[PDB]
């Protein structure tokens, strides 16, 4: 059923948002130390965490496309 | 006292809320899996989705508070 | 006020705009689901679509905000 389909989407979002929390907390801590003291190794792992967030964006765009596929078939 | 140290304090508090959120998510995933393996009514699927919706909403609100703290961090150095 | 600082303040005001409308979406979705009993499948996915769109815009601003902050802090 389509209500079970919206359940699968939300479960996917929980797993995604957990990695958003983990990535966002790391970036804030890294900036706290960068503001107190600049360090290139710290700046590098900020760029690494930013790239991880970019891949998460792509995962959320894939979730959205799959939901739009269902909505398009429902409204058809 | 110090503004950056106040933000450091607030992030540690929000980090603990993230840990508690993840713990609640794991309890939900176990209940959903138990509900998936059982023949549920359309009302049973309703209460399950409402349960999942509340956990999703709580988790996003933790993210928003993190971002609002993040914003305060940016405004300090500006 | 400098060019890069103005770019950050513009993105920061856009971030506040996105957060505000995101909280309105969470409230509307929570309000619509609290009607209990049977839930429509179309409106449920449409509410999800609107949530995902703002969530995607949110992360995109955070990614760009992180880049500008690294330029400022050097």
């Amino acid at each position: 059923s389509k209500q079970k389909e919206a359940i699968k989407v939300y479960l996917e979002l929980l797993e995604v948002h957990s990695r958003v929390l983990k990535a966002l907390i790391e970036q804030i801590k890294l900036f706290i130390e960068l503001i107190k003291r600049p360090d290139e190794d710290l700046a590098d792992k900020v760029r690494k965490s930013s790239e991880e967030l970019k891949k998460i964006i792509k995962e959320v765009e894939k979730i959205l496309r799959k939901v739009d596929d269902i909505l398009y078939k429902v409204k058809s | 006292s110090s503004p950056v140290d106040e933000i450091d304090k607030e992030v540690k508090k929000l980090e603990e809320e993230a840990k508690k959120s993840q713990e609640e998510v794991e309890r939900l995933k176990q209940e959903v899996e138990k509900a998936s393996k059982a023949g549920l009514d359309h009302e049973g699927d309703s209460r399950i989705f409402k349960k999942i919706h509340d956990v999703v909403t709580k988790q996003i609100k933790v993210i928003i508070r993190l971002i609002e703290v993040y914003v305060r961090l940016v405004e300090i150095i500006l | 006020s400098s060019p890069e600082e103005e770019k950050l303040k513009e993105l920061l005001k856009e971030l506040k705009k996105v957060l505000d409308r995101l909280k309105k979406i969470l409230e509307r979705n929570d309000e619509e689901i609290k009607k209990s009993d049977e839930l429509d499948d179309e409106s449920l996915l449409e509410d999800i679509v609107e949530l995902l769109k703002e969530i995607i815009k949110l992360w995109k601003i955070l990614v760009e905000l992180s880049d500008i902050l690294l330029k400022l802090i050097s």
